[PDB]
């Protein structure tokens, strides 16, 4: 499953 | 410095009116937001920080508090469709566009990435993201000579953005927006980089998911052989949506099945029909039962390739949605296929664990297996050998599970059963 | 076109 959406760790 | 500020401290810097004052909180929001472990999204629109966060994007001249902002943005805009709402409400879309062009590339990037999630979010912030005019910045920063003197993180937050602004449907993307990004997708389906390729799959994979006329638009840019070289790469980050494109590309007409396969698609089946990953086995054989469902040509060169025996081989033994596609394969093969094609099945040995499939309890399948066991009857008519056929099922347990399926809830399991009784088994 | 052609199910 490709994720829509990304959050930014670093 | 930055590290663990309280909510309540963030807003105290952000309310003061020192700009140096409030790029430490904003940095300091930054860093809550950026922590794997339930960063405090709603703590932080809550507090009403937002429409801070949006202006602060606008502050040419302080570039870190762009920057920090545009990371704090991102991040709440990475979480739910009301989180990413809130961030659209926000009027953060044309500010991160504008941002599209600034001089430092980090900063830029990072608006690419905030895009990238609001476009995500589905088709209603996707169009709107187009509306504001996000295609032309966003192809502007790929428009080198050669993209390898591109930073790899910028490219690969490029390759994903493009990629939400093919994605999804009803609607699907508006179709001029998609003939202006494809030249570009094109050439990042050409990159050496992974990571690149296989979210330039994924965007084609999405273009391909829809209407004859939609896989066309894709299918005339000449990218099929490429995608099929992308079918044989070691890394299963590209394997698998290489396979959904072609798979999509095959649900269309002839003409563009025909493709696929002059582009030497067959040739990799046998590793995909017996991958060790499930998923590609039930899409690779999902992509031969609907190129069974073509011409008898293309029927041929599924013979041809030696695929036959591979497709006995799921239907022997493989996941039970797998072997619910090569049932369809079979169906479909022997729908359209010659009599010579349909005896060629039964000699590969078809005939055994199609009957033991008939013992499942998805009444579908077994519609579709019945569907089939009739097609090959037919064949064998025209042969005089219904009889020989008949002995066939009858040796392997077939013919039991034909007549206990007259016992079935579903009323045409129910009349199929019995009719194949009556015609071929007196 | 082609009527057996079938999407992801």
């Amino acid at each position: 499953s490709n994720p829509a959406k990304r959050h930014r760790e670093d | 410095g930055t590290v663990n500020w309280s909510v309540e401290d963030i807003v105290k810097g952000i309310n003061s009116n020192n700009l140096e004052s409030q790029l430490q909180a904003t940095q300091a929001a930054r860093k809550l937001l950026s922590r794997e472990k339930q960063p405090p999204i709603d703590n932080i629109i809550r507090a009403g920080l937002i429409p801070k966060f949006v202006s602060f994007l606008g502050k040419t001249d302080c570039s870190p508090i762009q920057f920090e902002s545009a990371w704090a943005l991102t991040n709440i805009a990475s979480g739910t469709s009301e989180q990413t709402k809130a961030v659209v409400d926000g009027g953060a879309i044309p500010a991160f566009i504008s941002l599209l062009a600034s001089p430092h590339a980090h900063i830029s990037e990072q608006a690419v990435w905030a895009l990238g999630n609001i476009a995500g979010d589905g088709s209603a912030f996707r169009d709107l993201v187009i509306k504001h005019g996000a295609i032309d910045p966003l192809l502007a920063l790929l428009a080198v000579p050669d993209l390898s003197t591109l930073a790899c993180g910028y490219l690969r937050n490029l390759t994903w953005t493009l990629s939400n602004l093919c994605r999804n449907k009803n609607p699907a993307p508006p179709l001029d927006a998609v003939e202006q990004i494809l030249p570009t997708l094109v050439r990042l389906l050409h990159h050496n980089d992974p990571e690149v390729l296989a979210d330039s799959c994924w965007a084609i994979s999405y273009l391909t998911d829809g209407p004859n006329e939609r896989i066309e638009m894709v299918v005339k840019k000449g990218v099929v052989p490429q995608l099929v070289k992308l079918l044989g790469a070691t890394e299963l980050p590209i394997v698998t949506p290489a396979l959904r494109a072609i798979g999509n590309i095959v649900t269309g007409t002839d003409e563009q099945t025909q493709k696929v396969i002059d582009a030497g698609a067959l040739a990799v089946f046998p590793s995909l029909l017996t991958n060790p990953k499930t998923n590609i086995q039930k899409e690779a054989t999902w992509t031969m039962s609907n190129i069974t469902a073509g011409r008898q040509d293309q029927i041929q060169q599924v013979v041809n390739h030696g695929l036959v025996p591979f497709l006995v081989g799921v239907l022997s033994k493989a996941d039970f949605k797998t072997q619910k596609e090569a049932a369809w394969a079979i169906t479909n093969y022997t729908s359209g296929g010659t009599v010579e094609q349909i005896v060629y099945l039964v000699h590969c040995g078809i005939i055994e664990p199609l009957m033991n499939l008939l013992s499942a309890k998805d009444t579908k399948i077994i519609q579709v297996i019945l569907d089939a066991i009739s097609n090959i009857f037919q064949a064998a008519e025209k042969l005089g050998e219904t009889e020989k056929l008949s002995i066939m099922i009858e040796e392997c347990g077939g013919l039991d599970k034909i007549e206990a399926l007259q016992r079935h809830e579903n009323e045409s399991v129910y009349k199929a059963s019995l009719n194949l009784i009556e015609k071929y088994f007196s």
